[PDB]
């Protein structure tokens, strides 16, 4: 038999419909109660058993250190100073957060980014030098 | 198709404070240290108090869900005191019973 | 000293489901499970047995032609894990520009005249059409006979 | 005017006292008077009156029946069931023995509700207990040990807590718990030079 | 509501054949199967907590229902 | 109150367990707090406190239109609009109230 | 008579993988009624017996939540209708059981679930020591 | 004098439901609950959506089988299951009793995103409990 199969084969309209046809040969209806709970279980519909709370959920396949390791955002805020106790806090809060995906802890650091570099006039008469 | 007007407002109210959580709570942050300098604080002050009224959280009311009464509201079912009673007493609140001790 | 850890069994997400159906055989004095077992509701008859799945299958077609013509009523999805097959469906194509990514999409959709009618108008202006996106023009006006597949209601 | 329709009789007339009942009764079903060949009834009687038949008795249609799970059902349940299951390891008869060969005890919860989504917050909290006996921990390392953890070691017990809720998944509160007694160790085991003043 | 004398030859022989059911329902011999059984089985299949035990599910001998 | 044994031991272990490391005061750990958590406003019972009136009312709306649902509230005042009609108690045309 | 001749069996694949081991599973149910609490109890009972499964059982103390609401529409303070939820838990405590055999459990005994009943199941893995703290590398 | 869900005395003819005869402080005594869900345990959530839901599906089965429906819904929720068990009467044809299953699982699957299933028990008449 053919050995080498053409896996990225486009699926025409030819052999989309075909698979149709293939698919009510079998087509019956549902015998009994068991057999709904399997076709729901197929479809989607129903909860998969046991239960677990996070089916259907990895917060972007994010490891946990993505999560509480936080000070390699802040390579550019400055190394000491008020500035850095500050994001040192943020930073710590957001690495205590469990409702927040990275993506968001994000966020949140590089809008203090933003924000700090907009106010280096107000920083620089402080004594304070951001970037 | 809301109860009434009053219902519609706090659900603008909701819809809004929600919109501006993430920015409310940056500026805030920066308002509750002892960090950072005075005159970075005034600024944070000034720029919180900019923001439109209804985007502050203390302005939401939890009013009841299918009547709006602003009062006698059970936070776990968001139902008035009349409006939970009557679902209750027809055995329709799974669980819920008259107590007697 | 050392102890054996036993090798970890793998069944499908249904397996379970369906060895426990496999304990159960047909019940004799019940008319087949799509019915409501009631004795008011049961078919009587050959001609009720397929009338009443007809008229089920009717009522199923109406709330599908309500949710797909009034799709915003049902897009609040409060299900987790999300199910896709609990969604409202949208037949009408999104792109409205006049390119070839454009016709693509009314051929899955499988617009007949829409995707002739595109690929009319791509042609005139002189625009390059590709091979393979034309091959699947053909296989959809050649599968249908330039002609519109069928509809719940226009 | 044409004929109405007629009911046709209870199936139960038809049922045999000694035919298979999880057939009936397959799955987990609501109350069905014209299945159940039993004459139950239920109710509060009125005075000098019996307590209401089966047909239309709401009161035992809101009851959560179990007629799906008949001694007979489950016992035919569980033989089909008996494939899916392993072996537990005879060596470890006793708890003693288990902890000897496995020291760390990982705690993990999940919550089954009824409704549309099963999400629940509870279920990421993740805890790891161990004995510090059961690490190789010198004098000075058990003692620095015993401080970096404060609260969560008992002296009584001798078992470390770690548990870890501050990732939004259990796998993720896992792997830090692991990390946590990874640095614990070693960092117990490094003298500083501020330590010479105690 | 008056219950003639037929009606209850009637309810009795009902309860007979639910008996055997109910005993064939538990995997017990119908033969032996006594008051407390069904109790018992009728407990199991249609747990009720009301307080009340008369307004409880109950599958007892004409005789005593009537 | 610390001893420097002491002192360092409690900011080592701070370390490892991602705690604060730098001396706070109380009032400047509320920035940990603040991150720590979701904003109320961001929380489903806040947001979702209601259910969505326009959904209901223009589903069942529909549904009425579409004659698989008897809304009868809405009979019943469709009724009694009618019958206000006929004793000439009519709403008027915007713009052409009583007063003009 | 009209009998299936052969039944086609779930495929049940043994991996090499080695298997979760369990040194303990708390099933907490909770419920409204002691009656349904009684009668999963004796189901999940006879189940793990039929499996093989070591299974103890207690009832924790019942937990009653009351509240009190005012009776009238308007004013009537001293007239008050008081409400309560009671929670009955059980707690079935099966030991000893390996990762597939606590998921065909659980799955068997969480999908008869009765309504109105929920189950907190607490998982307790046993895990030999992760190999960097085996030694230390000072 | 109370009044929350008495049917009061009248002249003898009003025929109740079992029901519609027990007042509020039976409930838990001699009738159960018309809805079973896990929002109302100890230590559980989203009580206020399992409620608002119930309120609707109440409200929908009555204008959707409209002078059909002979009791109050009895609603089970198993999982992400809902089950809608109702007893009707035997006026309606057969015919439209199944359309209407067909269409309202069908409606209420996509609206409250999970498997509906509607279990209809017929009855000649009207259960009567009493006659107040
Ligand atoms: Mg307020
Ligand atoms: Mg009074």
């Amino acid at each position: 038999t053919k050995e080498a199969p053409e896996t990225d084969t486009s699926p025409s309209l030819w052999d989309v419909e075909f698979a149709k046809q293939l698919a009510t040969v079998n087509e019956q209806p549902l015998q009994n109660g068991f057999e709904e709970l399997i076709q729901w279980t197929k479809e989607g519909k129903l909860w998969e058993f046991p239960i677990n709370n996070e089916a259907g959920f990895d917060d972007d396949g994010s490891e946990f250190h993505e999560h509480i390791f936080l000070e390699k955002h802040l390579e550019s805020f400055p190394k000491q100073g008020p500035i850095r106790h500050f994001m040192e806090l943020v930073t710590c809060g957001l690495s205590k957060n469990p409702y927040l995906s990275v993506k968001q802890k994000v966020e949140h650091i590089e809008w203090f980014r933003n924000y700090f570099n907009e106010k280096k006039d107000i920083l620089k008469e402080s004594n304070i030098q951001f970037n | 198709h809301y109860v009434d007007w009053r219902m519609w407002r706090d659900v603008k109210r909701r819809k809004m404070a929600y919109e501006y959580a993430d920015e409310r709570l940056r500026i805030n942050s920066l308002r509750k240290n002892t960090i950072l300098p005075k005159i970075l604080q005034d600024v944070a002050d000034e720029e919180i108090a900019a923001l439109p009224r209804d985007s502050c959280p203390v302005r939401i009311r939890n009013r009841c869900v299918m009547t709006s009464r602003p009062r006698g509201v059970k936070r776990r079912w968001r139902l008035s005191r009349i409006v939970f009673r009557h679902l209750a007493d027809h055995g329709q609140l799974s669980g819920i019973q008259r107590a007697t001790w | 000293e050392e102890v054996v850890i036993p090798k970890k069994k793998t069944w499908d997400k249904v397996a379970v489901l369906q060895a426990l159906a496999s304990t159960v055989n047909r019940d004799t004095t019940a008319v087949p499970y799509v019915f409501q077992d009631d004795p008011y509701l049961m078919p009587a008859s050959s001609l009720e047995s397929r009338s009443f799945l007809l008229a089920k299958k009717s009522g199923e077609n109406v709330a599908k032609f309500i949710i797909n013509s009034y799709p915003k009523y049902f897009q609040k999805d409060i299900a987790e894990p999300h199910i896709p097959c609990l969604m409202p469906e949208y037949f009408e194509p999104q792109i409205k520009d006049i390119s070839e990514a454009a016709l693509k999409e009314r051929i899955e959709l499988r617009k007949v005249k829409a995707s002739v009618d595109m690929f009319d108008q791509l042609l005139q202006a002189g625009t390059t059409v590709s091979l393979e996106t034309t091959n699947s023009l053909l296989d959809l006006l050649c599968y249908y006979g330039d002609q519109e597949p069928s509809t719940d209601y226009h | 005017r044409p004929p109405r329709r007629k009911a046709l009789p209870p199936r139960t007339e038809k049922m045999a006292v000694d035919q298979d009942w999880p057939s009936v009764y397959p799955v987990a079903a609501p109350f069905k008077p014209s299945a159940v060949p039993l004459p139950v009834r239920m109710g509060y009687p009125v005075k000098k009156g019996v307590p209401m038949a089966k047909e239309g008795n709401l009161e035992l249609l809101k009851i959560p029946n179990f007629l799906h799970l008949t001694p007979v059902a489950i016992k035919k349940h569980c033989e089909a069931l008996k494939d899916f299951c392993t072996e537990w390891p005879a060596a470890l008869d006793s708890d003693e023995k288990c902890e000897k060969h496995f020291p760390i005890e990982i705690d993990s919860t999940d919550y089954v509700s009824s409704g549309p989504s099963v999400r629940n917050p509870r279920a990421r909290v993740v805890v790891l207990r161990v004995k510090l006996s059961s690490l190789n921990l010198d004098d000075h390392a058990k003692k620095k040990l015993i401080k970096l953890v404060g609260e969560r070691y008992c002296k009584t017990t001798d078992v470390l807590t770690i548990k870890t809720d501050r990732c939004p998944l259990r796998r993720q509160n896992y792997d830090y718990a692991v990390y946590l007694l990874t640095v614990l160790y070693h960092e117990s085991w490094n003298t500083e030079e501020w330590e010479k003043s105690k | 509501e008056t219950y003639t004398e037929d009606f209850i030859k009637k309810q009795i022989e009902e309860f007979n054949i639910g008996k055997r059911h109910l005993a064939n329902m538990m995997g017990e011999d119908p033969e032996t199967f006594t008051q407390e059984d069904i109790d018992r089985a009728i407990a199991y299949l249609f747990p009720s907590g009301l307080f009340e035990k008369r307004a409880r599910p109950v599958m007892k001998h004409p005789e005593q229902i009537f | 109150s610390l001893s420097e044994y002491a002192f360092r031991m409690s900011r080592l272990s701070a370390r490892l367990f991602g705690e604060v490391t730098r001396p706070t005061n109380s009032k400047s750990m509320k920035v940990v707090k603040l991150f720590s958590e979701l904003p109320l406003a961001k929380k489903k019972e806040t947001y979702d406190w209601y259910p969505n009136h326009h959904t209901y009312a223009e589903l069942m709306q529909t549904l009425r239109f579409l004659g698989l649902y008897r809304d009868e509230h809405q009979d019943f005042m469709d009724e009694q609009k009618r019958l206000k009609k006929l004793r000439g108690k009519e709403k008027p045309k915007k713009g052409e109230g009583k007063r003009a | 008579v009209d009998v299936p001749k052969d039944l086609t069996k779930p495929v049940v694949t043994i991996s090499d993988e080695p298997d979760i081991l369990y040194k303990r599973l708390s099933v907490l149910v909770k419920g409204h009624d002691k009656a349904v609490l009684d009668s999963y109890e004796y189901f999940a009972v006879l189940a793990a017996k039929e499996l093989g499964i070591s299974i103890k059982v207690h009832e924790p103390p019942r937990k009653i939540e009351r509240f009190t609401l005012l009776q009238s529409v308007h004013i009537y303070k001293k007239h008050r209708v008081q409400y309560e939820m009671r929670t009955l838990y059980r707690c079935l405590e099966l030991e000893h059981l390996t990762g597939s055999t606590a998921d065909v459990y659980l799955e068997y005994i969480q999908r008869n679930l009765p309504e109105g009943v929920a189950m907190e199941v607490t998982k307790t893995q046993l895990e030999q020591l992760p190999e960097h703290i085996k030694e230390p590398i000072w | 004098k109370n009044r929350a869900a008495r049917v009061r005395v009248s002249k003898g003819d009003k025929p109740v439901t079992y029901e519609e005869a027990h007042a509020p402080h039976y409930i838990a005594h001699r009738k159960g609950w018309l809805s079973l869900h896990t929002g109302n345990l100890d230590g559980e959530d989203h009580a206020a959506e399992r409620t608002v839901e119930d309120v609707f599906l109440r409200k929908f089965m009555w204008g959707t089988f409209p002078g059909c429906l002979a009791d109050q819904l009895v609603l089970k929720r198993r999982g992400n299951q809902l089950e809608i068990c109702a007893v009707v009467l035997r006026q309606l044809s057969p015919h439209k009793y199944y359309f209407l299953v067909g269409y309202s699982e069908t409606l209420l699957s996509y609206f409250y995103k999970c498997p509906v299933r509607l279990h209809l028990q017929t009855v000649p008449s009207k259960v009567v409990y009493k006659y107040l």
